[PDB]
C-alpha cells in the first residue's frame, strides 16, 4: 500500500532518476541486478521500501518508475550501464529527435506521437499498486523535453489519474550549466502549464548546487555527476518519510499540508545539512544543533533567494540518522527564542519535524562525506518568489523584441499563449507578495 | 440506566481508551485474558456498567475501536490487553483522514461509520437497561475529530433517548506542529456543544505543562501525557464503576453538572500527580492540590472564573469527617468562587478502593466558566488562519464550504460569551 510511481523526463530527469534509484538501492541493500538478501518476503511484502520498488517472484525489486526522452543517448547509457538489470526494457522509453530545446516540440509536435506509449506504460506500473498515492515527476525547467512533455504529461495524469498527488522535483535554470538561451521561455511555458497539475514542487537552482559542491566540497569545475549526486541526497532525504518506517517518521503528506496555505502557493525552499568534504570531516563531527542551524543558512539551500528578507509560512525538519527528539527539541528552542524567523501573522510558528534512524548512505567514488546525521529543511518562504522574478526578467527582456519566438510559433504556438503564461506568473508573483502582507 | 458503550476513535482516542481499560481492568481485577482474579467483591458489583460477561464467567470490555487506518489498532491488538477486546470490534479502514475533519466527517468516515453502527447496534442489544455512550478521541486530527463527531450525531439518531457523554482531547502547539488542528478542534466544539451531555475537556497544553514543571520530565512523551489522562477517566468514572449515592450513573451526573445544556464541558482535576517512576497524602493535601490550578487538566485558571457546579471523588481508606471537614473548608475559605445562585454546588463522594499504586487519590471534576480560556485559545488561532483563509483548499476540496467554519467559528464564540454571561451573573 501507498506506492508512488516516479516518472524521469528528459536529460536532467534521466540522469538524475540515475542517481537517485543509486542511491536508494545502496539504503535499502539492493544488488545491481535488484536482488535484495535483506527482503525475507520473497515475491512481494508490505514493507516500507515497497512504495518504491515492486517485487518479482525472483526476487528482484524493480523500480516503480518511467525514464521518458525524446532522443536514445541519454536512456540508453541507463540500458547498457550498472543498473541495466534493474529495471524492464519497457520502463526506458525513447524517442529519436528531440525537443531541440523548445517547449512546442516537446509538448505538441515530436511529444504528441509518444505521450500514449507513456501513459500505457504508466498505466502498466498503476495497475501493480494495491493502493497508488500518486506521482514524483524528475524534469528541467529549460529543455524542450523537460518542459513541453512535463506539461503534457501532467494534464494528460490530471485527466487520467483525478486528484492523485502529483509532486515535482524541477532543475531551475543557471547560466553556469545552460544550454539554450530560450531556456527562460521554457520555464514560464511548462510552470504556467504545470502550476494547477501539481499539488507540490521542489525546485532546484543549478547555480545554487553549482556553488555548494565548489565551496564545500572544493570541486574547481563541477560536473552534471557532480550535482547530481547532491540532488539525490536531497530526494533521498524527502522521500525517506515514505521508503523507511519508525516512530519518529512523519510522512511526505503531513509535511505538505502545512508547506501548502493556498493551491498556487506550493513551492517549498530545501536546505540541506551537513555537505561536507571526507577532508573537512575528518575529527570533525557536526551535532543536531549544529546540523540544524546550518539550515537557516542561506548557502545551503536548494534555490538561491534570501529568506531573511521575506517571511516564513511554515518550517518542516527532516532529520537522518543519530538523532534524539531531546536534542532536536532543545536546537529548535534556541533558533525560536534566537528569533531570526519571521512568519505570517496568518499562521502558527510551529516546526514540523521527522526523523528516520537509517543515516545518509554515500555513492562509493563521492565527494561527500558520510555523516552520523544529516538534516533537510522544507519551509514555505515568499522569499522562492525571487526565483520567479530573475525568471520572469529574463523572459520579458526577449519577449519585448519577440527574440526567439518565430522558433515556437512555427511549431504551432501563438504570441497569446506566451502573454498568457507570463501574466499567470506576474499573479503568482503578486501572490507571494499578497501572502507575506500582515492582516488588517 | 446500567450498561455504558465505550467507543475510541482515531490514533489518540484510541491510545487513552487502551490505556484506560488497562487501568480499570486491574482495579476491578481482570486479566489480559478476561478472568476475573480480585481480593473484593466490590470489583463486580458494578462491573456490568463496563465489561460484559460471557460463557466461562470471563469478562469483555463494551468497547468499540475506531480508526482510518490499521497503525494504533494494531499495536493496541499487539499490546498486553488487546487479548481482552472482542476482535469483531475492531472496526478499520486503510486510507487515512490526514488529519482533516472533512476526510473524516464527510468523505473517508461517510464509507466506514455504517460498519461501527452495526457493531454498536448489536452492543446496545446485549444491553439490559443501557444508560448511553462513552467516547475517547483527540479535536486536532480527522478520524477522532471528524469522524468521533459523526459518529456522535449518528448514535443520537438512533439512541436519542440516551446520554452521549467524551473525553476530548484539545491541541496545543507544545505537543503538535499540525497547523489545521485549530480548525478541526474548532469544528468539533461545535459539534461536541449541540451533541454532547457531558465533555472532559483534556487539553494537550496542561498535560504538557504538568508533565515539565510538576513532574520535572525535560521531554516528555505521548506514554507520560496518558498517564495523567488514563489516571483522570479512572477518577471521573469510579461513581460509576463502584457501588455509591452520588452520581452513580451518566444522567444523575449530567442532572448535578450541567445548569444550562451547553455549558456541559468539564475540567477534570487530579491529586496526587504522579510519573510512570511510597510518601502517602493527607486528607488536607488532596483537597488543596485537587482544586490547585497545577492539577487541572484544562489550561485554565479556576481563580479567573466561578464555578457553576464541582464534583469531588475521594478514593482508598481515609476519615469521611476530615473529608467532609476540608470540603467545606476549601468551599467556607473561597466562597466567591462558587456562584450563590446555585446553592450546594459542590458535591462529594468516597470510595474505598483506591488507584493502583496509591494509598489515596482524589479527583475533581468541574463546571468552571473559566473553561473560556481553552475555547478563546483555540478561536485565536482558528481566526488567524480563517480571516486570511489559509488551509482552506484542504476542506473545500473534500466539499466543504467557508459558511460551515464561519457557524463553528460563531458557535464557539458564543460558547465564550455564554460563559461570561454567567460568570458576571449575581444573585
Ligand atoms: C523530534 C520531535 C519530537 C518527537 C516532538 N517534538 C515536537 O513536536 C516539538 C516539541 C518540536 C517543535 C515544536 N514541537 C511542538 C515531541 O517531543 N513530541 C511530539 C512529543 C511526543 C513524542 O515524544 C518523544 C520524546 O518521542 C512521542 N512520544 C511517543 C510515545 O509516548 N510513544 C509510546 C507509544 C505511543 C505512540 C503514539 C501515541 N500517540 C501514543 C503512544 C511509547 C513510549 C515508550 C511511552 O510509553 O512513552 C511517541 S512520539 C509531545 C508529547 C510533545
Ligand atoms: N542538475 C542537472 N541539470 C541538468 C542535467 N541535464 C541537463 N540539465 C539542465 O537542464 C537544462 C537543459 O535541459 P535538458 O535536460 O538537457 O533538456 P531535455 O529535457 O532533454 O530537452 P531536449 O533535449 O531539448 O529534448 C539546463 O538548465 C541544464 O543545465 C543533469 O543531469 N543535472
Ligand atoms: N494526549 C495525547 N494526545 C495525542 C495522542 N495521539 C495524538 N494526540 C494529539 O491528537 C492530535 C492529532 O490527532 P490524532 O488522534 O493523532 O488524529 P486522528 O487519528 O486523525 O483522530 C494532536 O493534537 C496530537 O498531539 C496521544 O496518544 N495522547
Ligand atoms: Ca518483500
Ligand atoms: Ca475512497
Ligand atoms: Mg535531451
Ligand atoms: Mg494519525
Ligand atoms: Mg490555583
Amino acid at each position: 500500500m501507498r506506492e508512488c510511481i516516479s516518472i524521469h523526463v528528459g536529460q536532467a530527469g534521466v540522469q538524475i532518476g540515475n542517481a537517485c534509484w543509486e542511491l536508494y538501492c545502496l539504503e535499502h541493500g539492493i544488488q545491481p541486478d535488484g536482488q535484495m538478501p535483506s527482503d525475507k518476503t520473497i515475491g512481494g511484502g508490505d514493507d516500507s521500501f515497497n512504495t518504491f520498488f515492486s517485487e518479482t517472484g525472483a526476487g528482484k525489486h524493480v523500480p516503480r518508475a518511467v525514464f521518458v526522452d525524446l532522443e536514445p543517448t541519454v536512456i540508453d547509457e541507463v540500458r547498457t550501464g550498472t543498473y541495466r538489470q534493474l529495471f524492464h526494457p519497457e520502463q526506458l522509453i525513447t524517442g529519436k529527435e528531440d525537443a531541440a530545446n523548445n517547449y512546442a516540440r516537446g509538448h505538441y509536435t515530436i511529444g504528441k506521437e509518444i505521450i500514449d506509449l507513456v501513459l500505457d506504460r504508466i498505466r502498466k506500473l498503476a495497475d501493480q499498486c494495491t493502493g497508488l498515492q500518486g506521482f514524483l515527476v524528475f524534469h528541467s525547467f529549460g529543455g524542450g523535453t523537460g518542459s513541453g512533455f512535463t506539461s503534457l504529461l501532467m494534464e494528460r495524469l490530471s485527466v487520467d489519474y483525478g486528484k492523485k498527488s502529483k509532486l515535482e522535483f524541477s532543475i531551475y535554470p543557471a547560466p553556469q550549466v545552460s544550454t539554450a538561451v530560450v531556456e527562460p521561455y521554457n520555464s514560464i511555458l511548462t510552470t504556467h502549464t504545470t502550476l494547477e497539475h501539481s499539488d507540490c514542487a521542489f525546485m532546484v537552482d543549478n547555480e545554487a548546487i553549482y556553488d555548494i559542491c565548489r565551496r564545500n566540497l572544493d570541486i574547481e569545475r563541477p560536473t552534471y555527476t557532480n550535482l547530481n549526486r547532491l540532488i539525490g541526497q536531497i530526494v533521498s532525504s524527502i522521500t525517506a518519510s515514505l521508503r523507511f518506517d519508525g516512530a519518529l517518521n512523519v510522512d511526505l503528506t503531513e509535511f505538505q499540508t502545512n508547506l501548502v496555505p493556498y493551491p498556487r502557493i506550493h513551492f517549498p525552499l530545501a536546505t540541506y545539512a551537513p555537505v561536507i568534504s571526507a577532508e573537512k570531516a575528518y575529527h570533525e563531527q557536526l551535532s543536531v544543533a549544529e546540523i540544524t542551524n546550518a539550515c537557516f543558512e542561506p548557502a545551503n539551500q536548494m534555490v538561491k533567494c534570501d529568506p531573511r528578507h521575506g517571511k516564513y509560512m511554515a518550517c518542516c525538519l527532516l532529520y537522518r540518522g543519530d538523532v534524539v527528539p531531546k536534542d532536536v527539541n532543545a536546537a529548535i528552542a534556541t533558533i525560536k527564542t534566537k528569533r531570526t524567523i519571521q512568519f505570517v501573522d496568518w499562521c502558527p510558528t510551529g516546526f514540523k519535524v521527522g526523523i528516520n534512524y537509517q543515516p545518509p548512505t554515500v555513492v562509493p567514488g563521492g565527494d561527500l562525506a558520510k555523516v552520523q546525521r544529516a538534516v533537510c529543511m522544507l519551509s514555505n518562504t515568499t522569499a522562492i518568489a525571487e526565483a520567479w522574478a530573475r525568471l520572469d526578467h529574463k523572459f520579458d527582456l526577449m519577449y519585448a523584441k519577440r527574440a526567439f519566438v518565430h522558433w515556437y510559433v512555427g511549431e504551432g504556438m501563438e504570441e497569446g499563449e506566451f502573454s498568457e503564461a507570463r501574466e499567470d506568473m506576474a499573479a503568482l508573483e503578486k501572490d507571494y507578495e499578497e501572502v507575506g502582507v500582515d492582516s488588517v | 440506566m446500567r450498561e455504558i458503550v465505550h467507543i475510541q476513535a482515531g490514533q489518540c482516542g484510541n491510545q487513552i481508551g487502551a490505556k484506560f481499560w488497562e487501568v480499570i481492568s486491574d482495579e476491578h481485577g481482570i486479566d489480559p485474558t478476561g478472568s476475573y482474579h480480585g481480593d473484593s467483591d466490590l470489583q463486580l458489583e458494578r462491573i456490568n456498567v463496563y465489561y460484559n460477561e460471557a460463557t466461562g464467567n470471563k469478562y469483555v470490555p463494551r468497547a468499540i475501536l475506531v480508526d482510518l487506518e490499521p497503525g494504533t489498532m494494531d499495536s493496541v491488538r499487539s499490546g498486553p490487553f488487546g487479548q481482552i477486546f472482542r476482535p469483531d470490534n475492531f472496526v478499520f479502514g486503510q486510507s487515512g483522514a490526514g488529519n482533516n475533519w472533512a476526510k473524516g466527517h464527510y468523505t473517508e468516515g461517510a464509507e466506514l461509520v455504517d460498519s461501527v453502527l452495526d457493531v454498536v447496534r448489536k452492543e446496545s442489544e446485549s444491553c439490559d437497561c443501557l444508560q448511553g455512550f462513552q467516547l475517547t478521541h483527540s479535536l486536532g486530527g480527522g478520524t477522532g475529530s471528524g469522524m468521533g463527531t459523526l459518529l456522535i450525531s449518528k448514535i443520537r439518531e438512533e439512541y436519542p433517548d440516551r446520554i452521549m457523554n467524551t473525553f476530548s482531547v484539545m491541541p496545543s502547539p507544545k505537543v503538535s506542529d499540525t497547523v489545521v488542528e485549530p480548525y478541526n478542534a474548532t469544528l468539533s466544539v461545535h459539534q461536541l456543544v449541540e451533541n454532547t451531555d457531558e465533555t472532559y475537556s483534556i487539553d494537550n497544553e496542561a498535560l504538557y505543562d504538568i508533565c515539565f514543571r510538576t513532574l520535572k520530565l525535560t521531554t516528555p512523551t505521548y506514554g507520560d501525557l496518558n498517564h495523567l489522562v488514563s489516571a483522570t477517566m479512572s477518577g471521573v468514572t469510579t461513581c460509576l464503576r463502584f457501588p455509591g449515592q452520588l452520581n452513580a450513573d451518566l444522567r444523575k451526573l449530567a442532572v448535578n453538572m450541567v445548569p444550562f445544556p451547553r455549558l456541559h464541558f468539564f475540567m477534570p482535576g487530579f491529586a496526587p500527580l504522579t510519573s510512570r517512576g511510597y510518601r502517602a497524602l493527607t486528607v488536607p493535601e488532596l483537597t488543596q492540590q485537587m482544586f490547585d490550578s497545577k492539577n487541572m487538566m484544562a489550561a485554565c485558571d479556576p481563580r479567573h472564573g466561578r464555578y457553576l457546579t464541582v464534583a469531588a471523588v475521594f478514593r482508598g481508606r481515609m476519615s469521611m469527617k476530615e473529608v467532609d471537614e476540608q470540603m467545606l473548608n476549601v468551599q467556607n475559605k473561597n466562597s466567591s468562587y462558587f456562584v450563590e445562585w446555585i446553592p450546594n454546588n459542590v458535591k462529594t463522594a468516597v470510595c474505598d478502593i483506591p488507584p493502583r499504586g496509591l494509598k489515596m487519590s482524589a479527583t475533581f471534576i468541574g463546571n468552571s466558566t473559566a473553561i473560556q480560556e481553552l475555547f478563546k485559545r483555540i478561536s485565536e488561532q482558528f481566526t488567524a488562519m480563517f480571516r486570511r483563509k489559509a488551509f482552506l483548499h484542504w476542506y473545500t476540496g473534500e466539499g466543504m464550504d467557508e459558511m460551515e467554519f464561519t457557524e463553528a467559528e460563531s458557535n464557539m464564540n458564543d460558547l465564550v460569551s455564554e460563559y461570561q454571561q454567567y460568570q458576571d451573573a449575581t444573585a
